[PDB]
């Protein structure tokens, strides 16, 4: 579930 | 930031500027297509599209205002719905065809290539025609999509729900605004506003079916190892 | 008759008078509800309710103008959705409880008695609270339900689709009317009209899930064979 | 599928 999480944070 | 502060026109512009590009299917496999062949294509497409959606989601007014856990959830419930409203919107001026990608326009028959796939196709096509039948303007299209993102996972997650509702209200004034400027009467506006939202109901239904269908293709092994797209599919079992 | 010549008030009265009765569950369970025990109850309830729905459907303005084949279809897609909006509406004033029947009020915990049933209970409850949070009027409630009946299967079926849309428009003017008389401002009306319709999206989603859940209970022969209710479930595999 | 059909036709 990290892929979606990581991508949502790239900020 | 606050999206509840910016004006209608600022909202529509914000949503248009946030729009994602129209990606391309892989070139070469031209035609025809084996059930495997066609599935590897739609999933590869969906997989690369997800990355653009995730970054689109952040550009939607008030979204980045939610907590991470909530942004993750919202996108886990509407990812397919959102992919579908896009396809439907791109297929608009392609009666009988579904423009998955410029270089991948499919007609009902090719849907018969993937098992249980054709049924969904008919639904997608019926909605495409419904949008054309309605002359859906892009301005409206961007609203509808933003609404789906916020309204799909909001009752599956209280100040968080509150925000989502305050925002969804702005997208509704803004949606009404777009209709007012088109010269439509009040009756025609709330009449049209109802028509557009009632369609979000089939878009949910088609998503549920596709979600169940995608999952069925995974149990057959016709679905490539597309991690991002897999996680998304998995959010619907967990 | 023709549902296109009755003033708003005639529409609301027509819908109220058409309202089905509220039924009771089996007056003899109560015992530490087992998964079988509880499922036989909800299906027995749903089965007897279907008969009242079928006869309710006919009393809905313009539904009859439809062809038989189309009345059959519409009810095959919305039968569970409609059952659910009723339950949700009856649960309105029992926070945390779902009033399946006057003699069968269940709280979240009892949902755990059936594998995968709690998830749906949570959704149902969230919507119940949503309706109370919105202080949904009965007048609105009858409209929403009539809309579901017409808008769920319409895009899966051209003069037939045309009628359904002409009618759905009357139900929307009539819905707006109900809001106007309650003193709301235009903005609050179209704002509320959007809120209510967006919920029909979760009601679809909950139905899809329940439909898939009911089907899962059949594969465990944990569900009796109430023929009418079986046919309805079967319409979702065809 | 007749049950639903029959019922939709009664008086
Ligand atoms: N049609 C249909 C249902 C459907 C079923 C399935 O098993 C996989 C996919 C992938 C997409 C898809 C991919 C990219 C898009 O832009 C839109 C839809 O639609 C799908
Ligand atoms: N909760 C939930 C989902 C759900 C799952 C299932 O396998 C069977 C039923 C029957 C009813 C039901 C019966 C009568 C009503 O009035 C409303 C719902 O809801 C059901």
């Amino acid at each position: 579930h990290k892929i979606l999480h990581r991508l949502l944070q790239d900020s | 930031s606050l999206a509840l502060s910016l004006t209608a026109d600022q909202m529509v512009s914000a949503l248009l500027d946030a729009e994602p590009p129209i990606l391309y299917s892989e070139y070469d496999p031209t035609r025809p297509f084996s059930e495997a062949s066609m599935m590897g294509l739609l999933t590869n497409l969906a997989d690369r599209e997800l990355v653009h959606m995730i970054n689109w989601a952040k550009r939607v007014p008030g979204f980045v205002d939610l907590t991470l856990h909530d942004q993750v959830h919202l996108l886990e419930c509407a990812w397919l719905e959102i992919l579908m409203i896009g396809l439907v919107w791109r297929s608009m001026e392609h009666p009988v065809k579904l423009l998955f990608a410029p270089n991948l326009l499919l007609d009902r028959n090719q849907g018969k290539c993937v098992e249980g796939m054709v049924e969904i196709f008919d639904m997608l096509l019926a909605t495409s025609s419904r949008f054309r039948m309605m002359n859906l303007q892009g301005e409206e299209f961007v609203c509808l999509k933003s609404i789906i993102l916020l309204n799909s996972g909001v009752y599956t997650f209280l100040e968080e729900k509150d925000h989502i509702h305050r925002v969804l209200d702005k997208i509704t004034d803004t949606l009404i605004h777009l209709m007012a400027k088109a010269g439509l009467t009040l009756q025609q506006q709330h009449q049209r506003l109802a028509q557009l939202l009632l369609i979000l109901s089939h878009i949910r239904h088609m998503s549920n079916k596709g979600m169940e269908h995608l999952y069925s293709m995974k149990c057959k092994n016709v679905v490539p190892l597309y991690d991002l797209l897999l996680e998304m599919l998995d959010a619907h079992r967990l």
